[PDB]
This record gives C-alpha cells, structure tokens and sequence, in this order.
C-alpha cells in the first residue's frame, strides 16, 4: 500500500504488538494521545494501557523503565520526544543498557529500541532538530538505524524490535509525510548494518543517510544532465557500517563524496571516509570529500535554509571531486 | 504493629493549603495576609494583566498568519507570570522557561526582541546591557540548576538581588528541577523557584507525573518551604512571591512557589477588575486605553522585527567563539565568499 | 616535490619506477598513471 | 505577615522519627514494633552478620595483599545491609550499589563470583540464574530508575514480589535518586528504595549535601512513605524493610527506608547490642560465633582458590559477550584477536 | 623544577587562583581533601573555602552552578570527579554551556575550564577509565585539551583558565605521575590548538595523543634500530586539531598511523584520518592506519593489559604501513 514514513512506522509497531506480547511502547504523550507525531496514533486504542501507555516528563527516567522492564523479560520499544532530549538520559542509553549484556556476561541483555524524531527543514524551536547519531554511533553495544523511505523504515524496525541488544532508530521529522511509497501489506524484515543502491552509477559514489538521501537523489539527477553518473549509497545503519557495499561501490567508480546534515566535526562522514581511506584507497581517483553543515550550534529557525546541506551542496561538492 | 504511614501523608498535606487572598468575585478573604500595595501599584498591575492578555490574543493570531514562529500561549496565567513579576527589582535575575516570555519583556526585553525571539533570529537573544534576564530556556529543567548558580553567584558578590525562575507542573519531573532546589538550599543560595500548575503536561495529567497531592511538597526533599498559591489570584501569587523574596535576601535560602492556575469566571482579570471597581480604581475607559496601547506596541514590534536583516552563516560562525577555532576560520572564508 | 594518487604511487613502486624521474602531465603537474606506462 | 516557614520545616521534619527497637545495650526499647523472629531466624541473622564482619576483615586483608582489586569496605553497616536482606524472599530482586555485595551474596551469589567481580572479571557478574539480582553498580544513582522498571515489570506479571534497591547519603542528591521514587510512586510499583546514610561521602557530610534534616523526608517528593531507622538495628531495620515489602506486595506502592549507620562508637555496632540481646535470651554462645567464624574463614579461603583457578579473560571473550550475533566490524576484530591469541 | 602531571596542574591552578579573584574551584571533595588525586591539595587552605569549595554529590548540578556563577562574572573550573560520569553532566556541557555565547548572540559567555581524569593502565573500578572525549568533540562550541607531559599540562592549562569559552581538560590518570619532568616555574602559556612534533622522522607520521604518546614514543625507539624514522605529532588538542603540523608532517614523510586508547569507534582518530585524506592525498604513500582499542565496552580490570593499545601495537601497525 501507498504509505508515508509515519504510517510504515505505525504499521511496523502495530505488527510487532500482535506479534510478541511482549512488546510495549511508552513515552511523553504516546498512549491516548497517540504521539507528538501521531506515530503511534490507535495503538493504545487497539491493544490497551497495559502496552501502549504514558510516562512522567523524564527523559532519564524512561531509558531506566525500559532498563527493568527488560530485566522482566519484556521487549520495550521507549520514545524520546525529539533527540535533543538525549542528553539527559545518556546514561541510561550508552552507560546502561548498551554495557548490561557485556557487564553480567551474557546473563542478561537489553532487547530494547529507543525510537526518537529528530533532524531540520520545517521551522521547529532550539534542540529540536540537531542531528546526534555521531553521539550514540561511539558507544560499543549499540546499534544505530536511520531510515529514508517508508519501506526501509518498516523493515527496519521490524528487525530493530526483533533485536536482542540496544537499537537506537533515528525518524527524520522531514522525512515522516514527505512523499509516499509502496509497503508491502504484513511483516519482511531489512537486515541492520546493510545498505542499498538507491540509484545505480559509474562516475562518482555519493554516501549518504537520514534526509541527505533525497538530496543526493536530488543531486544525482542533475549531475546527469551534465553527464555525470552519481551511485547512490543509503546506508540505512550508521552504526555498524556496511562495509561490503561500500567499498565495491568505490572500488567501481573510483570517486567518493559522504553527505550528512550533521555539523562537519559530528555525525558519522569522518567514520566512513576513514574506512574507506583504509581498504580502497588505491581505486581513488579523489579524495573522498564531505558534505556536512558549518560547525556552529544547530541554526536559529530562520536560518535553517542557508545553513542545512542540501542537493545544492552535494552537486557543488560532487564536481569538486570530478574535476580534482 | 502498622507504620502510621496514611498519617503521614495527612500530616504532610495539612502544610500545604492553598494560599488565597481574593476569591472569584473579588472580595478580600484573607485580610491579615493582603499585601501593602498603593492604588497606582494596583493600577499598574491590572495594566500589566491587561496588556499581558492582548499580547497573547495577538500572539497567537500572528503566529496563524506565519507572522510568528514558536509561541507558548499564556492566557489565563497572568496573575502567576505578571503578579509574581511584579513583587521584583531590576537587580534580580529572571530565568524564564519557553513560555515565560510576558516576565523578561517587563522585565525590560524589549518586544520586538521577544518576537525575534519567536520567529528565530539570533538578535532576539542579544539581551539589552542592565536587563537581568536570559532567553527563554527550551530544556525543561536546565534554567532550574541554571538559577541555584546565579543565586550562588548574586550571595558571592554580596548583591540585594534574588535569582528568580519559572518552570510547568511537567518540569517537576525532571531531575534537575529536584537538583536545582536542592544545590540552592545547600548553599542557602537566594533564589525563587517557581512552579506554574496548569494540571497537564501536553496531554498528561499532573496525576500521571506524581502521586505527591501538591507539587509545592516537593520542596520538602530539599529542605525548603513550599507555598501552594491560587495562581488566578495577583494579590495572593505577589504575596507569595515577595515573602520569598524577603526570605532569600535575609539569608534564609530559596523557596518553591507553586501556582495552581488555568491556561485558555476564574479568570484573574476578572476577580481583579471587580476587586478595583468596588473601590473606584478602575474603569472601562482605562481597560480599554491599555488594550489600543497593546494593539499598537504589538503592531510596531512586528515591523520592527520585519526590518531586522536577515542572519548569514558567517554571522552564526562570528557568535560561536570569541576567538575562532582553525575549522571555523576556514568556513567563515567559504560562507564569505559565498554571501559575497 | 611530487604530487600523486596512491594508486599512482603504488603502480610506479611495484614496478621499479622512481616517480621523482617521471615527468607527470595530470593537471598542477600530477604524475598520472599512464606516465609511468610512458616513462615504461 | 509572615509566612509559618519556620514551623513547616519542623512540622514536616517530625513526621521522620528514629525507628528503634534495640538500644546499645540490646534493650527492647520499642516492643509493640517488635517483629516476629523464631529463635532459630534470630541465630541466622546472627550468623549472617557475624560471617559479613569477617568478610569486610579478610576481605580489606586479601586487597591490601593485592588478591583483590576494588573493595568497599562494609564493617558497621551489618544491620542495615543484611536484616534488610532478610526481610527479604528468593522472587525479589536486588539492585545492589558498588558497596551492596554481601546483599547479593546473602541472595545466593556465589562468594568466589563476589571476589571474581572485586578483581575485574566478567564471571563475576555472570550471576546464576533464579538468583534475582544485579552486580553491583558504579554508577550512583542508575540503580534507582532501573528498579522502578523492575518493579513495574513485577507487577505488570502480577508477581508477588518487589525490587530493592540500595544506595548512599551521597547518591540522595542525584537526579535519578528522584527519578527512581517519583516513577515508582507515580505506576504505583512494588520497589523498595534504601538509603544507607553514615554521614560522609568520601570527605563530604550529608550536611554539604541538603539542608534537609532527615533524608527519608525525601519520599515527600514523590508522595510516597519515608521511614528514618538506627541502621545500627537488626531489628528495627528487618521491621521497617518487612512493612515496606508487604504494603509493595499488596499493591501500595513504594517506600523510601533510610538507615543511620556509621562505618569503622564501639558500642553502636550491630554486633555488640545483637549479642547481648540473644545471649539474655540465651540463643547466642562463643562456640556458636566461633563456629560462624571458622566457616567464613574457610569458605573465603576457597572462594579466592576457586577465583584463583578461573581462566584469565581474553578479548575474543569480551567481544563474544557483546551482542547475541556480531556486527561486521567485531566480526573483523574477533578474527584479528583469534589469531593473536593462537598464538 | 622537576614535576610530575599532577603537580605541574596544581601549579597552573594556584598561578590562576592569585592571578584571577574570579577563578573558583568546585566539585566533589576537592576542597578540605585536597582531590581524590590530591590534583587541588593545598588550594582551599591557601586561597579561602569561597574561592575553592565542595559541593552536593551531583555532577549535572555542578554544570549548571558553573553556568550560574559565570552568568554572575565569575571564570569557573569545576571538576567532574572521573569523566566517566559526564553521561550525566552532558546537557549543561554540550546543550547549554557550549551554545550560551552563540545563544545570546555574545551578550554572555562561558569562561569555564572543567577538569576530569580518565584514562587506563592502573586497574581502576568500571566506567572511571572510559575515553570519552570523542564525543565532547562533537559539540560546537567547545574546545577539547588531553595533555601528555607535566610542561604541556601547566600551559595548557593556564591557556584553558584564560579562555573565554568552554574548555574540557582531561587529565590521564596513568599519565598522573608516572614521569617526571623539568616544568619551568611561574606562568607561561601554550597555545589551544597547537600540537607538537615530540620526535623528528622521515619515513612515517605517528600522530597521538593521551597515554598513547608514550606508547608511540616508545615503538619510535624499537623501530629506529630496524632503520624506521618515525615523527611522532602529539595532538595535545583533539579538538580543534592542528591542521598545518599534521599536514606539514604527512607531507614531509608520506606515510602515517594515528594512535589512541578509545576503541575504534569512539576517540577522534577517524576526524584526523579524514583530514589528511583530504588535505595530503597527493602525499600519501600508503593508507592512513588506525590503532585504537577493540569495539568493547572497556576491559574488566583483569584484562586491561591484553586490551589496551600499546607500543607493540604501534610497532606491528606502523611496520604494516612501510610494508605496502
Ligand atoms: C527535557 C525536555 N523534554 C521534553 C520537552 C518537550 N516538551 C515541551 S513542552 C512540554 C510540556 C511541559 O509541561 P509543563 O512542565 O507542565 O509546562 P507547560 O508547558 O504546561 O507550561 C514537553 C514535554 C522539552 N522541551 N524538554
Ligand atoms: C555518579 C557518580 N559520581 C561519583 C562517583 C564516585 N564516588 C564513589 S563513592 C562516592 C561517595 C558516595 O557516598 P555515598 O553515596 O554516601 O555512599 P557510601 O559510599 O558512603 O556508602 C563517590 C562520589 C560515582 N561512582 N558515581
Ligand atoms: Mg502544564
Ligand atoms: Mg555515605
């Protein structure tokens, strides 16, 4: 069916309800509200207080509930309300939950999924949108997921719940009713740490993730009415990163740029470039360059459109790398 | 053998009664309790109530027209905003949540800077030299610890100011809001700690926040004294505000001031204007000079909001350090030359 | 002082080829890889 | 117009009295809160005590010897920590703080897996199953929001059964100390919170951390009861720990118990007045604390044998405790580290 | 005279305590006990129990009350006892302190230096030696000092005092007093942002920083008698880095590794390697490497000596990189 991000979310989290009665959603203003983002908007209707329900406005709180509920043998899928919220509950997250399993030696571990909003492009107020995924991407037993379609979305958190260690899902706000897609009807899985083509190239390999992934789409298709042939890489997991993929997509065209919103000295670009540096320096034609934001705190709303990177950036940066 | 622990609860409860002094129909039900106020005083602060209301009528319509950007509506919450305000000095320090934005303009923000502050633009943030407020703090909680270290900072220097704070019935769920009264009553610091109760943290119930029967008990874990006010009530919420304020200076440390209000008959303006009217200190034609004044102070604010030039990358870069990092003097250079 | 890719550098090593020698014709003076093929 | 500050604070204050029962002497100063113990529980408690004070002695020994790493000493605090513990069945579950080992071994944590985690092993915090506790925690504070989810986990199964959770004078002051009593209280949820207050946190006196005059009036802040008790009391810390448990198993919520104890006066110890009180009851001799004795010591001395005898960790070992199935780049690691261990 | 870390750092601290009245001194036990590392012994005694004091035991309030009192004209240095516990204090570091000046568009600033130990190699309790200094380097707004030598650590910190934006200085536990070395006496400062060539070479780079200049300095020596010239680059600021000497360098000698404790994951070393693949690439002989630590949470104390990074570890990567 024809669904936005949102609702393959919301239909991600209604299967896995019906499926495990273990699963339990919770958060500021989930239950009868159904959600900031109406992301789980009938869940609690559906399936009762007992698995969709509301928590005091504690951030740190929440990460420690879903803790001990996990020590009870559930499947908590927690949210926090928008991922400027993380660092009260830093602890809970990478000094916790990500360590318990390594901590107790296997004893016991943390099937959780800590869905959080976050990411620019619609106007929203300070701490709202800064992209922190470079944050949790550096703490070992954590697993980080960002998805751009609503098929990958549904896969992914399909297979984020279906995890028996710490998965963090990032829901880019731009992205949750941009554009629709067709979602299959029912449950398939998309395995974590594994990217995709999203558009087959030859020339250059643009690496991108989050809302970037539109914008190197964007990007892409204007660089090939110039004749430059863009591959572009989703890499759907920040954290582990799919190696394989993309190291042959480099290796066949011999000419990389990554792309993130993230400020240049955060998210995760440095990661992939020194990887790649690594294992395929010798098919680089070019250096691989980033596209990132100015290294300032996340823009005053009204300068959203100067600052954030967009499809502009990438072409700019793209022919760069093509003319070095 | 039973623990008395219902007792317990009950004893606790009887130390936080609703403190009251003007009831719905603006009679004086606690006279003992009623603050010295001239009838100029009076005057100014149904003014201030008034404007208070107009503003947010305006605010909000201009937020629907695209005319604003982020606005936190305060109607109905005027007593607590407006009358606690009111019972401070321009020496004292105001550190307001998102929607304490009514406080920090009479506290002297000027308004089109609040409407810059709005709509998102780094100059509604560039406080006015004298003007002892900050910007309106989005983290819930983080003005909380914030002010527990202005008031430290105000006892250092020896200062007759208190530091002053504001946060929502949610923010008491936050561990700093518990950290903030607590430093603060360890150091016997002067600071007033405020807490706005409008019975719903967006769509939750204070009763899903807590099971504690007030949220001026609260104030018990750190040691301090809560004060549970009716904050539909101005004379009842300055009285409050200025008995913690005389408290802090004297060295005695902080208070928590719970305000029970309503956000849109109980209203304040309404209680208020009856309480002035049966002593021949208000009248319709001066409600309705305030009202004209508002409408146009708003309307010039937004044009002068609309005239402030737009913010450049290189402007964001030059307010990050005093001094540039390597990084941020190569992308100063790249923006540069790309605004050229 | 030279300036050259790794694959460049790499191709000229393997191959017994000193890369100062080589004459580069790739743009700011680049030794390119069928320089060395040239020099070769 | 003043407002009544001064009598607020007093009148609240006074709501958190010192629960006692035994005196110094091991007088029954408070015998309507008298709990019921057979003669034979009274031994045990005895015995249980007796065995954690050789523990502290031999284990504070064995760290100055260097065949333990961390350690943090527990003499003193016997009431508090094991009349608690007592109060306490098999389907409860412990969240112990860096300090809460003998809690955890008392619950069935083997003691050579106590001086595996003193030492810095991974087989330490490899608790047995069944046995419902944590390893201890470094981290001053999580302890208390993990074990409102505990005890809401409990109640959503519908268990019989609490959480407990223990921590310091110090740890009142974190945010999450809050956060733990407000959410438990909030669900309503079988957790008991305990504060083992000793006046100090390392150099700083509970009076540099809160002006507040008791800590157990801290439960305030969530609306939940507050018990201040001699921690220095078997009894009176087995009574309270007991009626917390049963209002939390009978669906009541929360309670906050703070214990006053100090840590090595001579007098105050938990021993000296716990002794005379079952030798005046003629259910306590020399032969039967010397027989405690011997075993501790004994026991200890296998225990560290048996740690001494487990294999060192390698790092292929601590990446295969990582997650269920590696990610790509572990995967790689493990390779590297296989063969560097191959050798 | 002869100093070790430690001192050298109380030496700075008393240097800016007589020079500067607005200089505090405040965290757990750091006032009557003179610092669990004996790091402020002697400072409360001398300059008064108002200008060096303690506080509650809670490392988020101890952030906001530096906010607080540098709102008021004071220049803070509070301490957070080890840095494993800034899960908790990351909010007012990174989300307040950090984005005060840009926030109020320079109308107030933060002339804060907070001082935490880290670091391995001395068996200490779970999450006290955590390397956590990636992910304050990911923040606007911030500067990030790891000194390695008692002379650096005194300049830099009197430089670090003297800033009037938020500096994080991290001391290494191991590096406490584990060499002793001629600091001058007096004042003198470093310059934040400037590393320093600690080994002259010519055939491969080794850039570094923390306890891991030793380590590098160390396989320097072995590698000099199998005829390998190794530059050793400490960082001494990880944030910003020194572009010009670590460019300069790799030009010079064509190969490099970078070296640190973190795992690989975490640390800064994938930034410096990103860097020089796109400032040095025409220069590169060989793919930049990385040691760094496995992708564990940090060793159980008993395992510490197998996991950490070590001379021998710089050695065998170094050796890899001439090898290609
Ligand atoms: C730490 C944090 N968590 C969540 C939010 C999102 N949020 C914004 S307003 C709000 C409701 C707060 O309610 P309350 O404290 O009662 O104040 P009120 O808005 O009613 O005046 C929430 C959860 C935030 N700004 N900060
Ligand atoms: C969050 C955190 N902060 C600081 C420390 C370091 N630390 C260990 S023990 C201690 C004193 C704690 O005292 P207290 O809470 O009273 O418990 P006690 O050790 O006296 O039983 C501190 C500050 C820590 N482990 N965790
Ligand atoms: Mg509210
Ligand atoms: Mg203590």
């Amino acid at each position: 069916a024809q669904m936005t991000m949102v609702q393959a979310i919301t239909d991600a989290l209604r299967i896995e309800l019906k499926n495990d009665p273990n699963v339990l959603i919770f958060g500021e203003d989930v239950g009868v509200n159904g959600g900031v983002f109406r992301a789980t908007e009938g869940l609690q209707a559906e399936f009762g207080e007992d698995r969709v329900f509301d928590t005091p406005l504690a951030e740190s709180g929440i990460g420690g509930l879903a803790i001990g509920l996990a020590l009870q043998g559930f499947r908590p899928v927690p949210e926090i309300q928008f991922f400027g919220f993380v660092y009260e509950v830093m602890d809970s997250i990478c000094g916790q939950m990500a360590r318990i399993r390594y901590r107790t030696g296997g004893r016991y571990h943390m099937p959780i999924t800590i869905r959080s909003p976050f990411g620019g492009g619609v106007h929203t107020p300070e701490l709202h949108s800064d992209s922190l995924e470079g944050l949790v991407a550096q703490q070992p037993g954590l697993k980080v997921v960002i998805p751009s379609t609503p098929y990958d979305a549904k896969g992914l958190l399909i297979s984020a719940i279906r995890d028996n260690d710490p998965v963090i899902f990032l829901e880019h706000l731009k992205l949750y009713r941009s554009f629709r897609q067709e979602v299959p009807e029912g449950e398939y899985t998309i395995p974590i740490g594994k990217a995709d083509i999203k558009r087959e190239g030859k020339d250059i390999t643009i690496i991108a993730y989050g809302a970037m992934v539109h914008e190197s789409l964007k990007a892409a298709a204007e660089l090939e009415k110039e004749g430059i042939s863009a591959e572009v890489v989703d890499l759907r997991t920040v954290q582990p990163l799919d190696i394989e993929t993309i190291i042959g997509s480099v290796e066949k065209t011999g000419r990389a740029i990554v792309v993130q919103e993230a400020q240049r000295q955060a998210g995760i670009a440095a990661n992939v470039v020194a990887e790649i540096n690594e294992r395929a320096i010798l098919s680089l034609e070019a250096p691989v360059l980033r596209v990132a934001a100015p290294d300032t705190v996340y823009p005053f709303a009204q300068a959203e459109s100067v600052w954030l990177p967009n499809f502009k950036d990438v072409i700019e940066t793209a022919k760069k790398v093509m003319n070095f | 053998f039973q623990f008395p622990f219902a007792e317990q609860l009950e004893k606790v409860a009887e130390q936080f009664p609703t403190f009251q002094i003007l009831n719905e129909e603006g009679e004086v039900v606690n006279e003992e309790a009623m603050p010295e106020l001239s009838d100029e005083q009076l005057k100014e602060l149904m003014r201030r109530m008034v404007y208070t209301r107009i503003l947010d009528q305006r605010s909000i319509s201009l937020n629907r027209q695209g005319r604003l950007g982020f606005y936190a509506p305060t109607a109905g919450q005027e007593a607590s905003q407006i009358a606690s305000h009111f019972a401070l000095e321009k020496e004292d320090f105001i550190l307001p949540g998102y929607r304490d934005v009514p406080q920090i303009i009479w506290h002297g923000l000027p308004l089109y800077q609040a409407f810059l502050f709005s709509r998102g633009h780094f100059h509604g943030n560039q406080i006015p030299e004298g003007v002892n407020v900050l910007p309106p703090q989005i983290i819930i909680g983080a003005q909380y610890i914030q002010a527990a270290g202005v008031a430290l900072g105000l006892k250092m220097r020896g200062k007759k100011a208190v530091a002053i704070t504001y946060t929502g019935d949610g923010g008491t769920s936050q561990g700093n809001f518990y950290q903030g009264i607590n430093f603060a009553g360890a150091f016997k610091a002067p600071a007033i700690f405020v807490v706005q109760n409008n019975r719903f943290a967006i769509s939750t119930p204070v009763e899903k926040q807590t099971v504690a029967k007030t949220l001026a008990q609260k104030a018990v874990a750190a040691g301090i004294p809560g004060i549970q006010v009716d904050g539909m009530d101005p004379l009842a919420v300055y009285a409050a505000v200025k008995a913690a304020r005389e408290r802090a200076i004297n060295g005695e440390g902080p208070t928590l001031i719970e305000t029970l209000c309503f956000r849109y008959k109980k209203d304040p303006l309404v209680r208020f204007r009856k309480f002035l009217e049966a002593k021949g200190l208000w009248s319709e034609e001066e409600e309705n000079n305030v009202i004209e004044q508002a409408k146009e102070e708003i309307k010039e604010a937004i044009k002068k909001a609309d005239e402030t030039p737009k913010q450049k990358v290189t402007d964001l870069i030059s307010i990050m350090f005093e001094e540039l990092p390597f990084n941020l003097k190569e992308q100063y250079e790249i923006y540069k030359e790309k605004e050229s | 002082r030279v300036i050259a890719m790794p694959s460049v550098r790499k191709y000229a090593r393997e191959k017994g080829v000193d890369i100062r020698l080589v004459q580069g014709t790739g743009k700011n003076g680049r030794v390119l890889k069928e320089d060395i093929d040239a020099f070769l």
